[PDB]
RNA sequence: UUGGCACCUCGAUGUCGGCUCGUCGCAUCCUGGGGCUGUAGUCGGUCCCAAGGGUUGGGCUGUUCGCCCAUUAAAGCGGCA
RNA sequence: GGAUAAACGCUGAAAGCAUCUAAGCGUGAAGCCCCCCUCAAGAUGAGAUUUCCCAUUUCUUCGGAAAGUAAGAUCCCUGAA
């Protein structure tokens, strides 16, 4: 099992050499870095934690400086770990590129889907507008509560509220291409999140 | 299996039994396995 | 008149070690909550803890007479529709025993801010082991 | 009670050993039973004639007495296939059979069991735990039990079979 | 369900059918497991366990129901004023 | 995967046989607990790991206080993913 950190650049489309086109994400993973190795015995569970990119000693502050020179490297902006990993790999400070996958290398992608705002039922979650004519005024508002016995209204009945930033995993996509200097790696199909979103790639579970 | 609470032996082969807190009837006979 | 009242601290409290081997569930906990209310004191006042505080090992191995290992069951609801989860005793007794003594007790004390107190007072575990020997406690025999 | 020759009995509460030329079998029976014991024989008895120990002394000498005949003469339970291509065989200590399916089925008889192959229509199982031969003989039997219309499938040699038109 | 009673409500507890949203039960329609078969096989009949998910779109009618066309793995029965 | 329903069985008595059960073993469902996704320590049971700041001065008879700071964070400002 193996993981990175990146962010999302945009989305384009690739051929391949039967001639299929191939929509692609481009994922940036530069300057990972290994900054803590999590152990049953210190903590309860084994764990690594990968931090992605560098960033301003001014924006950063003392604690995450030292947490980073323990490591012998720069404050990060994203840390995260990563679980179901082999700890003898991934000694501290090491740079942790995207050349641990392969094409072909199947994947789920973790990221921090996009924000819409504040929504109505019929968009979050998906529900039919009433008809706009033949005298209805009723048209995107939610429905009955529920009925009458209970004198309330059950949990989950849906309702209109903030939509996204709902952190979100995609399965069983697949690396076509990697890129080393450009520290690139294209992932067939989607992620979530907007452009400059940060991206959890690691192996799949299944 | 045939489920009543009329479990009766249905000839003579046919054997009343207890199994799990059940009345049966086991017989050589597949019809007559009765239970309640 | 004249009676006495206990105050929050006027009283000693001591820390007690059950072995609950074989013993049924409902019998350890009936004394278990009388020992935390403290009604094994003559300094008993009902709106205050007096009682003890109370440390029980060996709860996997808490006595379970007739199928109630597979036929009385727990259950739990999360208030959603169909949120309705049940568990068996025994179940419970193999991998959470700890929530099982906590379960038991807890109907045995009563129903308010204080019974909420004492049942904090409670330290259980399925080995022979705690974490509470700086305490320093004394075995309690039922 | 017989005990022959090369079996050694041994007990230590409810526990119990018994080796013997072909294995050693460690089992356990309640301890309201009462044992006695004689150098050829042991036997067994209940305190109180109580339903209970009723139920367990006759099971515990016959459990005791297959332990001892496992040991010394072991069990034998034979299968016959019955049906055109229906195929036995065992790539060396693992059976596989080819009964009609469109794959085949393969067993592994454990510790104590052992498979024979004396023809493509008939197996046979070994052992010196009645309980283990007895049950994968059954499972080796529930993969295509016998149909009544022709009896097509395994079965025990001395199985009454019924049949139908 | 048809009914019986007339116990709350007549200083107001709004009705059928539909739309939106569903949720619950199991006496399970489909899928799943199994016993008996007057079960050759295909298909089926009956019965037990199962409520996880699923259980269509139109013509006539205000209509529920129902008839019809065409599909479906199936086009479930019911409770929640 | 683990444990089960209905069911099939092994061994085995009670009841010299028989019996799937009584002690004891195995198989066994789309179901149960897990596996998969998400929220989650106000989980007052308030958890854990890593790193950072330091033990100031006035007072007060004690408790205890306020009054400037550190690590850090914000008022304010440019803004959007
Ligand atoms: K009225
Ligand atoms: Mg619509
Ligand atoms: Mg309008
Ligand atoms: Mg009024
Ligand atoms: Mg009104
Ligand atoms: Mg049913
Ligand atoms: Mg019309
Ligand atoms: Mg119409
Ligand atoms: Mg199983
Ligand atoms: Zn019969």
């Amino acid at each position: 099992t193996k993981g990175i950190l990146g962010r999302k650049v945009g989305m384009t489309q690739v051929f391949t050499e039967n001639g299929e086109l191939i929509p692609v994400t481009v994922i940036e993973a530069a300057q990972n870095v290994v900054l803590q190795k999590k152990t049953v015995e210190t903590d309860g569970y084994e764990a690594v934690q990968i931090g992605f990119e560098d960033k301003r000693a001014i924006l950063s502050n003392k604690p995450e400086q030292g947490h980073v020179a323990k490591a012998n490297t720069t404050p990060k902006r994203f840390i995260r770990e990563f679980r179901d990993v082999n700890l003898d790999e991934y000694e501290i400070g090491a740079e942790v590129k995207v050349d641990v996958f392969a094409e072909g290398d199947i994947i789920d992608a973790t990221g921090v889907s996009k924000g819409k705002g504040f929504q109505g039922v019929i968009k979050r979650h998906g529900q039919s507008r009433g008809p706009m004519a033949h005298g209805s005024r009723y048209h995107r508002r939610p429905g009955s509560m529920g009925p009458v016995a209970p004198n309330r209204v059950f949990k989950n009945k849906l309702l209109p509220g903030r939509m996204g930033g709902e952190q979100i995993t995609i399965q069983n996509l697949e690396i076509v291409k990697v890129d080393v200097e450009k520290n690139v790696l294209l992932v067939k199909g989607n992620v979530p999140g907007a452009k400059k979103a940060l991206v959890q790639i690691k192996t799949a579970t299944k | 299996m045939k489920v009543r609470p009329s479990v009766k032996p249905m000839c003579e082969k046919c054997k009343v039994i207890r199994r799990k807190g059940k009345v049966m009837v086991i017989c050589e006979n597949p019809k007559h396995k009765q239970k309640q | 008149r004249t009676t006495y009242m206990a105050k929050p601290g006027e009283v000693e409290r001591k820390w007690y070690v059950i072995d609950a081997t074989g013993v049924s569930l409902g019998r350890l906990s009936s004394e278990v909550a009388s020992i935390l209310r403290g009604k094994n004191k003559p300094q008993f006042t009902p709106h205050i803890d007096t009682g003890d505080f109370v440390i029980i090992i060996n709860a996997g191995k808490i006595g379970l007479t007739g199928k109630k290992a597979t036929d009385k069951i727990y259950y739990r609801h999360s208030q959603y529709p169909g949120g309705l989860k049940s568990r068996t005793a025994g179940e419970m007794r193999t991998n959470n025993p700890e929530k099982l003594l906590e379960l038991s007790i807890k109907g045995m004390l009563p129903k308010n801010s204080l019974g909420r107190q004492l049942f904090k007072k409670l330290h259980v575990y399925g080995g022979s082991e705690h974490e509470h020997a700086a305490q320093q406690p004394e075995v309690y025999e039922l | 009670i017989v005990i022959p020759a090369g079996v050694t009995v041994t007990l230590n509460g409810s526990t119990a050993t018994v080796k013997g030329p072909k294995g050693e079998l460690v089992k356990e029976f309640n301890p309201e039973i009462t044992i006695k014991i004689e150098g050829n024989e042991i036997n067994v008895s209940r305190p109180t004639d109580n339903k209970n120990h009723r139920a367990l002394h006759g099971t515990t000498r016959a459990i005791l007495n297959n332990m001892v005949v496992g040991v010394s003469e072991g069990y034998e339970k034979k299968l016959e296939l019955i049906g055109v291509g229906y195929r036995a065989q065992k790539q060396g200590d693992k059976l596989v059979l080819n009964v009609g399916y469109s794959h085949p089925v393969e067993f592994v008889a454990p510790k104590g069991v052992d498979i024979e192959v004396p023809a493509n229509t008939q197996v046979i199982v070994k052992g010196y735990n009645k309980e283990h031969v007895g049950e994968l003989a059954a499972n080796i039997r529930a993969v295509r039990p016998p149909e009544p219309y022709k009896g097509k499938g395994i079965r025990y040699e001395g199985e009454h079979v019924r049949r139908k038109e």
